[PDB]
């Protein structure tokens, strides 16, 4: 952001950033394993504070 | 005596579940006759012992009560 040029930052994309490869090693692509609510409590008592 | 006056304790933790998050009977008749077999073997040399001393009493007291009516 700023005072950018967007052909000038492809370029700069184009010779810094060509020699990252483009699919993955062995193409074992990943899955979300989604993450659940519970309803429930933790209580960390300390009369010093 | 209320809640935030009771005591002074330091670096304890507890860790509970929601009512809705559980099963209502999780071991019933696989843990439950295991764990009162625990508590009878515990105390019944405490309790019974004295309730036979009353038994030998009633059965020697009723003994004498009837031959104590005839010959």
């Amino acid at each position: 952001a700023g005072g950018v040029e967007h052909r000038q930052l492809l370029d700069l994309a184009q010779k810094h950033f060509s020699s990252l490869s483009g699919t993955y090693v062995e193409d074992a692509v990943p899955a979300f394993t989604p993450c659940r609510f519970t309803g429930s409590e933790i209580r960390h008592r300390d009369d010093a504070l | 005596r209320e809640f935030g006056h009771l005591t002074r304790m330091r670096h304890v933790i507890t860790y509970s579940l929601s009512p809705f998050e559980q099963r209502a009977f999780p071991h019933y008749f696989t843990k439950g006759i295991p764990n009162v077999l625990r508590r009878t073997r515990a105390c019944i040399l405490r309790v019974a012992p004295p309730f036979v001393v009353f038994y030998l009493v009633y059965t020697w007291g009723t003994q004498e009560f009837e031959k104590s009516k005839r010959k």
